[PDB]
């Protein structure tokens, strides 16, 4: 019934139903805690939509923590609220608007393919995460056929000296690379590379959308002609996301009146449990044209994929798709 | 000489003045940098404990926050988000879940104390000891039950055919199907990770298919030999005890020692920036805090009250020491300790389920 | 941005009751305690009691045991405090602190309540002016009561250089004087204005200074 | 019950110094001793916690504690209490007053005969404004056509600034209307340490 929507300056957004829609750009823990807080008591809200403007992954976290303690279902629907990392903690009701790691390494996988990139190496770091990567695409390439020659993997760390990630970098005998990292980390793994030759059209980096991140925000190390697979889809227009959110909300909403007879009240206050909320209903709902179902981890089963490369003019460009048949629709 | 705070979550106030005492004899061994202790007790619940570490340590620009529980087990996690949001190194002294391992949940998170699947070391250490090269392992389908699994499975395959694995949904009390299973595969050495209520049921049945007789040892852990798990305990099992795991003092004293050695090691560095002053207003992430994380882990202090301490990749404590206890006549006796690398023989008779006996020998 | 402000200051005859209040900002209510703290004219600070903001549990001195409650309304972040049947020696100050921890140090303080006890008229202040490379006026506060008396020079704009001198007590009237140095380019070129405002009658008085 | 008693209750520091105050408890209290500065006209603020700006520092520990400014500046006058804050109910020491030194200053003097205003409203009020002088020990006499008057004469005194470091005063001379009229001159003396002599303002009202 009554649902939040917060969002942030990014795309120029200025605004049965009952929605109640503000704006800031503040999204530090307290931050977060306090709108949420503050919305809950002196507005009986039944679900939220949020999204942010920053790369910050750990919002995701802060969003799934207040989910779990207020008993809101919290839909994160762009920036780091869209971040897949954690696992989506089991008694909450937080998902996401985005793609898992397997998920983007099947696209990463099927552009090799598709292009005879078969001669390839992996760098990644020690972020979490990296174990998964490269778990993923060595047993998708050791026993069904994308990749030939794999070189070794490559094991970084930002955190240490120029010196000892440039005699590392140098290992890398390859035109085709994979680099997982964080977005921070890969600002200066490009920077470096750069320094080595490395980043060169004679060579062609491909990064998940931990490395990406944003559309809207891109450092200056990022080299000219970056491939990488994300979900910050710009034609996928904010005033959309909100509308599937919404629609999520609203289908789960009307599938919890009969089951249960009710919906869930609002929790009385965060300062000083139910028997049935929308955790059901709302992972299996099809809206419009595409199915917004989630899983048990929280990231979506069908998401808006996409393959984005780096112009010259420090801008990016959208010459792939996948969130067709399950397929790689290349321009 | 410039000010370094250092936070704390602790259980009672009693416990915060150890705390700024152990900071307070920190400062008496060694003068350019001075450390400061700011510190409170546990809130109650998540929302306000997360609001006041924001308000209360956050606020004070602390380079670490040292976690302990409150009086009377997953209490850490909001101080882990909160102050891994700003990737600020939060210590654990008191949990041993191994969902802290995970850093992809928690990434800023160390712990004094090693994780329950981190027994499993030991566990290895006794089939070298006996030359057992056959065991059946019965473990929980539980993220707890999962990582004890995984890190024994590691040490065989590290020289999975030299032991057997059956799981079990975590509540479930008629585990009649699941021995008779682990009886049909030539078990001897059964390990059990589970619960203090979920090894109760496995100890239930095992009387049914005469199992906790005189043709089976049963290696446990810490929680398969603690409250109604004890008093169902097969005579003659063999469990384990995390030598100073429950004190929060010994643990915070030699927490203190670390990071007052790690500080001094991070500023013989080059561009060092402050913690964030306080979570209203900043987004971005502490820019010191990835590297000073990497100096916690890489830290090694052998002359802790607990021992050596050093940490592995995923910030658990390694050179933990063990109590191999084994229940003999309804009371634990401790037959050995697990030295850190080596298993001590202790001068005591270990009773084998059954009466017979046995020592730790060679 | 963390405040704790407290109600205006209080005239009250022996044998009334007093209830001031003390709103907070900037930091989770529920997550400290509010102690109170009394402090004579003369005297030095008075620790009177404590009350736990998360739990309204009180815990009263034994000086302050018997009239004095401690009140709390988390909804609207304030913490009261009532006095009942007032003494000739319950004319003080009283602050409330922030209690860190519940039961830790004060670590920020109210601005203070002035209550006054005693059984006498309150009388309007009057306001006569003070006219004589450096020029210094004058405004005289002649009679009044009780104490708390506001002086301000030209609303604020004249804050450097102001001397506001202690009232002094003379048969349940109050006196006092304020200075204002200032240079001889900008007097009678500019205009002075003295202000003298007293919450207990709701009166303000504007008198300006003319050769 | 536990009695704070922090010795000596007054200080004199030069700008520049270090001082250190001290606080003594009767009971062993551990390191819950905090320190509280209240300046002239606000309140407390909390310096200190559990004994220990950069300049105020915290030493001792079980019974004896102190306070120590490495280097005092002219915003550091004021009041300076220890409250024990480990056994109910909490106590607070005695406090000490912290002056500063300073250089010699001056007063500067001046006299403002009774307004229009009061004379047509009943009495005369003869107001005396000594501001802005070190020290503030001095001395004021008033005189009615060279008679000294004692009678009737009301002084209060400003806290030292925490910006100028001086002292100010006010000498109000309240007579009735029938009084007033009935002399002509009145000065307003006074000597001071800056003074060789006396330094004297008056006004004739004729
Ligand atoms: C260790 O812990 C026990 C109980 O946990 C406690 O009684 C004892 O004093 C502690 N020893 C120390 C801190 O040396
Ligand atoms: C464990 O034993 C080895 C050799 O027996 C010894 O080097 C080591 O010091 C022992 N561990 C401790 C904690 O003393
Ligand atoms: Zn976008």
């Amino acid at each position: 019934l009554n649902i939040a929507v917060l969002l942030g300056h990014s795309h120029d957004v200025t605004e049965d139903v009952n929605v109640v829609a503000l704006l800031m750009n503040r999204t530090d823990p307290k931050s977060l805690i306090t709108h949420v807080c503050d919305l809950m008591s002196g507005a009986r809200i039944h679900g939220l939509v949020f999204g942010d403007d920053t790369d910050q992954e750990a919002v995701a976290q802060m969003l799934d923590f207040i989910s779990s303690q207020t008993f809101i279902p919290i839909l994160g629907i762009h920036g780091g609220a869209s971040m897949i990392m954690a696992d989506k903690d089991p008694t909450s009701t937080f998902f996401q608007f985005g793609a898992s790691i397997q998920q983007q390494a099947t696209v990463m996988l099927k552009i090799m393919q598709d292009y005879d990139w078969h001669v390839f190496s992996l760098v990644t770091t020690i972020f979490p995460g990296y174990r998964d990567f490269i778990s993923f695409i060595k047993t998708t390439v050791d026993n069904s056929f994308v990749g030939w020659d794999m070189q070794n993997v490559i094991t970084l760390d930002t955190s240490f000296e120029d010196a000892k990630t440039q005699v590392q970098l140098k290992k890398i005998h390859s035109s085709v690379i994979l680099l997982y990292c964080s977005k921070d980390e890969a600002v200066l793994i490009l920077s470096e590379a750069r320094s080595l030759g490395l980043t060169g059209y004679d060579f062609f980096w491909i990064v998940p959308s931990l490395v990406s991140g944003n559309t809207e925000l891109i450092p200056k190390e990022f080299p000219s002609g970056l491939i990488s697979v994300s979900y910050d889809d710009w034609d996928y227009s904010l005033e959309a996301r909100v509308r599937d959110g919404l629609g999520i909300l609203t289908t789960a909403a009307s599938s919890m009146l009969e089951k249960f007879s009710y919906i869930p009240e609002a929790k009385a206050s965060c300062y000083g449990t139910p028997l049935h909320t929308l955790h059901q209903f709302m992972v299996n709902v099809t809206w419009d044209g595409k199915d917004l179902s989630f899983t048990e981890e929280g990231y979506q089963v069908h998401p808006r994929l996409v393959v984005i490369v780096l112009n010259k003019d420090r801008e990016w460009e959208k010459v792939g798709k996948w969130e067709n048949q399950t397929l790689s629709l290349r321009h | 000489p410039k000010i370094v705070n250092i936070g704390a979550v602790l259980s009672t106030k009693k416990h915060e003045q150890i705390f700024r005492e152990a900071v307070n004899q920190a400062n008496k061994r060694h003068r350019k940098i001075q450390l400061q202790a700011t510190s409170v007790t546990h809130r109650p619940n998540a929302i306000q404990m997360a609001l006041s570490v924001c308000e209360d340590l956050i606020s004070s620009q602390v380079y670490a926050i040292l976690v302990s529980h409150p009086p009377a087990h997953l209490t850490p996690t909001p101080i882990s988000y909160t102050a891994g949001f700003y990737r600020i190194p939060v210590i654990g002294l008191t949990t041993r879940m191994s969902i802290y391992s995970d850093k992809s949940i928690h990434l800023s998170f160390l712990r004094t104390v090693p994780p329950y699947s981190h027994q499993a070391l030991v566990w290895f250490e006794m089939m070298r000891l006996f030359n057992w090269n056959h065991v059946i392992l019965i473990v929980s389908d539980d993220h707890e039950g999962r990582a004890a699994q995984k890190k024994l499975e590691t040490l065989l395959e590290g020289k999975p055919k030299a032991d057997k694995v059956l799981q079990f949904e975590p509540g479930t009390k008629n585990l009649t199907a699941l021995l008779l299973e682990a009886k049909e595969l030539e078990a001897r050495v059964i390990i059990l990770s589970a619960s203090e209520d979920d090894a109760t049921a496995v100890y239930k049945s095992a009387a049914m298919l005469d199992m906790t007789g005189a043709g089976y040892v049963w290696l446990v852990g810490e929680r398969e030999i603690s409250g109604s798990a004890l008093r169902y305990a097969p005579d003659g099992i063999i469990g384990l005890q995390l030598i100073n795991g429950k004190n929060e003092s010994a643990h915070i004293s030699d927490a203190v020692a670390v990071v007052a050695q790690a500080i001094h090691e991070l500023f013989e560095m080059e561009n060092i920036t402050d913690p964030p002053r306080g979570c209203v207003g900043n987004t971005n992430i502490w820019k010191t805090g990835p590297l000073f994380k990497r100096v916690l882990m890489s830290s090694k202090y052998p002359d802790g009250v607990t021992g050596r301490i050093e940490f592995n990749e995923d910030g658990d404590r390694k050179f933990a020491q063990y109590s191999i206890m084994n229940l003999q006549n309804r009371k634990l006796v401790q037959v050995g300790i697990f030295n850190g690398s080596y298993i001590i023989q202790n001068d005591r008779k270990i009773i084998w389920p059954g009466g017979e006996t046995e020592g730790t020998l060679v | 941005e963390v405040k704790l402000v407290e109600s205006g200051p209080e005239l009250k005859k022996p044998g009334e009751t007093v209830k001031i209040s003390c709103k907070a900002s900037g930091f989770t209510f529920t997550n400290y305690g509010m102690n109170w703290v009394k402090q004579a004219p003369g005297k030095g600070l008075k620790w009177m009691g404590w009350i736990n903001i998360y739990t309204g549990e009180p815990t009263y001195a034994d000086d302050f045991k018997g009239r004095f409650a401690f009140s709390l309304e988390t909804s609207a972040s304030t913490a009261y405090l009532q006095i009942n049947n007032l003494k000739n020696e319950d004319t003080a100050t009283y602050f409330c602190a922030r209690g860190y921890d519940y039961e830790g140090y004060f670590d920020y303080w109210g601005q203070g309540t002035t209550l006054t006890v005693s059984s006498a008229k309150t009388t309007p202040p009057s306001v006569y002016p003070l006219a004589p490379s450096m020029v210094t006026l004058g405004c005289l506060v002649k009679g009044y009561f009780p104490e708390p008396v506001t002086v301000t020079w030209n609303s604020g704009s004249l804050s450097s250089g102001v001397h506001t001198f202690p009232a002094v007590l003379q048969s349940d009237l109050y006196t006092l004087s304020s200075s204002v140095t200032v240079p001889s380019s900008t007097w009678p070129s500019e205009t002075v204005t003295c202000n003298v405002a007293h919450p207990a009658s709701s009166t303000k008085v504007d008198k300006k200074i003319v050769p | 019950d536990i009695v704070m008693t922090q010795a000596p209750a007054t200080l004199s520091v030069t700008p520049g110094d270090r001082v250190s105050l001290s606080c003594r408890a009767s009971q062993s209290i551990a390191d819950y001793l905090y320190w509280y500065q209240q300046k002239s006209h606000e309140s407390p603020r909390l310096l200190l916690k559990y004994a220990s700006p950069s300049r105020f520092s915290g030493s001792g520990s079980g019974s004896d504690f102190t306070l120590t400014i490495n280097s005092v500046e002219p915003e550091d006058v004021g009041m300076y209490y220890c409250q024990n804050g480990h056994s109910f109910p909490r106590t607070f020491g005695g406090g000490t007053k912290l002056e500063i030194k300073r250089a010699d200053a001056a007063p500067t003097v001046s006299i403002f005969p009774p307004s229009s205003e009061q004379l047509a409203a009943g009495g005369a009020s003869v107001v005396c404004f000594l501001n802005n002088f070190y020290p503030k020990d001095i001395n004021v006499k008033w005189k009615i056509d060279g008679s000294e008057r004692q009678n009737g004469v009301l002084n209060s005194w400003t806290d030292q600034d925490s910006k100028d470091s001086t002292y100010s005063m006010s000498s109000t001379l309240t007579l009735t209307k029938d009084e007033y009229e009935r002399h002509n001159s009145y000065t307003c003396e006074a000597t001071h340490k800056t003074s060789t002599s006396p330094i004297v303002k008056s006004f004739n009202r004729n």
